[PDB]
């Protein structure tokens, strides 16, 4: 069995877009 | 050859300027280098 219930993701699941290294 | 004007193909990526030993931290997944108006800044020896 299983459930199915809601939450919030807040601020989470970013990935770097690119292979490009970058600094401030 | 380092700390000398060459032109560069490297992986394809061709150009022109010097190069030489860096301290920057690439992630192991990273591979090149640009800066914040996106010209190419650093380029990973790919057999070093
Ligand atoms: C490149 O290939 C040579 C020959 O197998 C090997 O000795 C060397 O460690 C390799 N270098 C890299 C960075 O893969």
């Amino acid at each position: 069995t299983t459930t199915q219930s809601y939450t919030n993701s807040f601020t989470r699941g970013v990935y770097y877009p690119d292979k490009v290294f970058r600094s401030s | 050859v380092k700390n000398k004007c060459v032109n560069f193909n490297f992986n394809g990526l061709t150009g022109t300027g010097v190069l030489t030993k860096s301290n920057k931290k690439f992630l192991p997944f990273q591979q090149f280098g640009r800066d914040i108006v996106d010209t190419t800044d650093a380029v990973r020896d790919p057999q070093t």
